């Protein structure tokens, strides 16, 4: 009863808005995006059991990868200067899709981890003479919000009202 | 399409804004999800031509006032734009009114569709024997004889010419003194008018729906609803279409009550079950009684959207609109005796609304007691006609492959449907099964250009009563209780004798 | 409603001040807050349906005088503006007499219910010949006998029509000088008519809650109360309803002894204790006597707002209200030996009031004794069928999953019960069990389209009687006697001997 | 019982019912059942071996017969584990 086949975990690309910049380079590696409630413990007195309550979201940090190649340089001095300004923030922008090749199926929004602030940029992972495995750009991230948003799936979204 | 070709008219480069217009959704062509309303209207602008209705101001404009305006509102209200409406307006044949106003001796010509017909008028010749021969030789030519159809009229020296097939113009003349024309059409569409559409007009290739009349079954009397319901037997039951229809019970003063309706549906036959029969009148927002057939068939597209194919047109969920309020309130002991019969009802549920109580059909075989499971075997035979329909006049060599790929793509069709849902079983093995290899193909039928092809299916199923039966365990002995009754039922049930027994009444 | 709309009809943009009027607090629509009035009024307005009544200001506008306006008011007096009733004006069966005044030969018509019926009449015929020919056409049409009854009136020339269906409306006519048509109707209602109005006007997807008929029970005689009751009955504990009903004593001057009142409890029956007898009369403000289950009711509904559902509609902190004594002092004596019969007593309590002191009804059965099982009970049934009538209809697909997903509902329906605090147990697993799975059902009843659920409660109980034993102790023995005492009763509850043994008289 | 509640019924309605004794079935298993020969008066089932339900249908069935307290005796010791 396999209708459709899941989301393989090559099946998704990732965008950056950086301050008013609108960066054009994909990223190929980006960590676990979560919503985590921060914990209590608490009783009324009528049991021992121990209860959990639910508090203080957060949204952990998201760790961006990808080949070290020319033209980074712009998304460097960007992502090490957008910090300054406390008006600018980070937007990441991660569309799944279905591809086989370079020809992809979007479907539905994207996801839009919205107000990110840079806590790291590594543009270089590690010099090696004698390696040959691609030199990584990282960059990790605090996104303050996530919403969905450009299709018709909705992904993420609150419970507003 | 709107919202999208706002900026072709523009020359100068630059952002512009339109406010956003509304939106369609193109509705695909499933195998169901239309719905075909047989009405007339006094100006035939289609005359038996199947017509796609974009919405209600586009068939008033078309056809202007009709009695199935209120139909084609509630319809497209309770549809939200999730399917097609196909409207057929009756034509009415035209009759041609002859009358020989002498006996003059002399040659004449009667022309009917380009054929003329001449007739020697001599002396000793009345305007009765004038008559009689025109209409003899109309009747008797091989042509006249079967696209017209010749009658005496007020007078032995009056002749009617009444066409024979509505949908094609029959055009009269005549060259002659004595002869005088007149042209007959009566205003009003009669039953044979609706049986001859019903019957002559539509078309296999035509997407599989649902099929409706209630302007007829609301207008007519109970032996003119009565044909009409055969005639809708016979063509959602004839091997080229396999559809469903609705039918709507007489108008509410003479179908008064429950009673009346069960009389009504009794009359009323479908072997195989492709009849639906609907009772209570909705009443409009404008107080108007309109038939329930047009607002269950537009919910019915909506539900197939929404939920998939295999659910039946009723449920709190999905209730009716464009309507406030029931023509009769239908007791629970008069559904209790009806539902069995085959009459789905319609209730003013307070909480939910209006809503169809009722998912049986008109058929006693209890193989196809549901419209649910009408609607998946005719969804699986429309598909698998539309699947086929590339198939055919394909030439057969001796590899015999075409046989092969003949019987791959049944399998992936049904496959198709096994995934939407339609079938009882986990898997496609417990699901379908198909046979139409070569081993089953006969090599004269293959001359003649015959294929025989073989499927079993085992439509899903839906849940029309739930049964709570609860026990009032005393304090503290909960468990054991519940353990004891847990054995007995599960061990009965998966024994067999689960069932066996004297059914309470 | 009010208090919100004032400053919708302004037009300037300033700032004003209006004054808190009463604001319409609105009523839940949970299953056991509904009050069902049966009664009449001349003025059949709303016969055999029920309208909600929201004041008697309301009730006296709609239908005029009636003997239940005591009764409305006292309803909303204890009810206090919580819970909803719903008034059923009985509907008197309409009758038509023709007479055949001669034997005139001709052609006549006699039409009932837009059903027109030919009369040819010969020469030498007679009026009671062809009133027995209009008695047989109107008994053998297959419409009219279910519809009416046609009989012989006073004399052999006389027909009688009787509308066999009280809710809707009979129309007669007739075409032909010796037919001579009356219009008769009794201006009182009949236990018959009591009847059907309760067993063919209530729809299940009502909601649930108390009936009473006080009308019924202060006007009619033993047997036709007796009759009332049985109606009752069979309605709360059919199938389909699982209500509770409150019946009322006779009037007092015949049942004026708690001795008659136990008489007549004995005689009413009710197995699954469906219903509770209620005797003492109310003596209102204007020193009129008043049954009680008006005044019961909307006590019960308040008390299930205030303390939950779990509690009885008795106490002495919840008196009644708009009454001023009873009609009849119940002594402890005839209260000791009538409350075990199931005669639930109100009393005159001084420093509280007026005290409904008993929770009981008329069942036998050991597990049912008290209101507040059954009511506990019916809420549960009732909280399951609005439930599932959600999941009524829907595709038993190859997953099959529906039937798993139904399981699970009633496992949170019954928790959110649970958490309301309708059952005995520290836990849900003392509380309740459910056992609704594909285990437990069988194809062939699906393919029937039924479903069967199995559940398990355990209810919780109530404070009937308290015994308080004392002991003095010595000048300094306290304790030296308390603990010693206290070891053999824990001992005796622990080993089970503390109620093994004889019961004191 | 307990599962032909609603086989008997029209109406598309969630309505409920009160559970009944569900007698649970035994397994064609040896040892499983008992043969008790006695006598009734009305030969009904003279030499016919004949299951029993219950003690109510023993009396039903054969009437008086001293037999009765043994058949109650069995049924109570058996608790439906067993056939008669």
């Amino acid at each position: 009863a396999v209708s459709k086949r899941p989301f393989s975990i090559n099946s998704f690309a990732v965008n950056l808005n950086i301050g008013n910049f609108v960066d054009a380079r994909y990223w190929s590696k980006c960590s676990k995006i979560e919503k985590t409630y921060n914990t209590g413990e608490y009783s009324d007195g009528q049991s021992n059991i121990i209860y959990t309550l639910p508090g203080a979201i957060k949204y952990p940090e998201v760790v961006l990868s990808k080949a070290f190649s020319p033209g980074d340089e712009e998304l460097i001095n960007r992502l090490i200067a957008v910090n300054s300004d406390p008006i600018a923030w980070v937007t990441v922008f991660i569309q799944p899709m279905y591809r086989d090749g370079y020809y992809n199926v979007p479907q539905g929004g994207k996801i839009i981890l919205e107000f990110c602030t840079v806590a790291r940029a590594t543009p270089i992972n590690e010099i090696d003479t004698i390696g040959s495995n691609a030199a990584m750009f990282e960059c990790a991230l605090n996104p303050s919000r996530i919403r969905s948003d450009g299709g018709n799936i909705n992904w993420w979204s609150e419970p507003a009202a | 399409m709107t919202n999208f070709l706002n900026g072709v008219n523009i020359g100068t480069p630059g952002a512009y804004a339109f406010y956003q217009t509304t939106q369609s959704r193109p509705i695909n062509v499933e195998p169901f999800r239309t719905c075909y309303m047989v009405g007339f209207a006094s100006n035939g602008v289609n005359k038996n031509v199947p017509t796609r209705i974009s919405n209600l101001t586009d068939f008033t404009n078309v056809y202007g006032t009709s009695a199935s305006t209120n139909s084609v509102d509630l319809f497209f209200k309770n549809s939200q734009g999730f399917g097609n409406l196909y409207f057929v307006n009756v034509a009415i044949p035209t009759r041609y009114q002859i009358v020989v106003t002498a006996a003059t001796a002399g040659s004449y010509s009667v022309t009917v569709n380009g054929v003329t017909k001449a007739i020697t008028v001599v002396g000793g010749a009345t305007t009765t024997t004038i008559a009689a021969d025109v209409i003899s030789a109309i009747n008797n030519d091989t042509v006249l004889n079967k696209e017209v159809l010749a009658t005496v009229g007020g007078t032995s020296s009056t002749v009617v010419i009444t066409s024979k097939k509505p949908t094609n113009t029959t055009t009269a003349a005549v060259t002659g003194v004595i002869f005088t024309l007149t042209t007959t059409t009566g205003t009003s569409p009669s039953v044979a008018d609706y049986v001859y559409t019903i019957n002559n007009t539509f078309d296999p290739a035509l997407e599989a729906g649902f099929v409706i009349a209630p302007e007829a079954f609301s207008t007519f009397t109970k032996s003119d609803r009565l044909s009409i319901q055969v005639a809708l037997e016979n063509l959602c039951s004839a091997y080229r279409y396999q559809w469903a229809a609705l039918i709507d019970s007489g108008a509410m003063s003479e179908i008064s009550n429950t009673d009346r309706a069960i009389a009504e549906a009794a009359t009323y036959n479908s072997v195989q079950g492709h009849c639906s029969y609907y009772y209570p009148y909705l009443i409009n927002l404008d107080d108007q009684q309109v038939p329930p057939s047009a607002a269950v068939a537009g919910m019915a597209l909506y539900r197939f959207v929404i939920d998939g194919f295999a659910e039946p047109p009723a449920g709190v969920n999905f209730p009716l609109k464009g309507v406030k309020n029931v023509a009769y309130k239908v007791t629970w002991e008069e559904q209790n005796v009806a539902n069995p019969e085959g009459v789905n009802c319609i209730l003013n549920k307070e909480n939910y609304g209006i809503v169809v109580w009722g998912a049986r059909t008109l058929s006693a075989d209890p193989n196809i007691v549901f419209i649910s499971t009408r609607i998946i075997l005719n969804i699986v035979i429309n598909t698998l006609n539309r699947g086929y329909d590339f198939d055919i006049f394909n030439s057969v060599g001796g590899t015999a492959t075409v046989l092969d790929n003949i019987q791959r793509k049944t399998n992936t069709l049904l496959t198709t449907l096994y995934q939407a849902g339609l079938f009882y079983g986990q898997t496609t093995s417990e699901a379908f099964s198909v046979l139409g290899d070569a081993s089953v193909q006969v090599p004269s039928l293959l001359q003649q250009g015959l294929v025989n092809m073989f499927i079993w299916v085992v439509p899903s199923t839906i849940i029309e009563r739930l049964i709570i039966n609860i026990k009032q365990t005393a304090i503290g002995d909960l468990e054991a209780t519940v353990a004891l009754d847990t054995a007995a039922l599960q061990s009965s049930v998966e024994e067999g004798t689960a069932t066996e027994g004297t059914a309470p009444v």
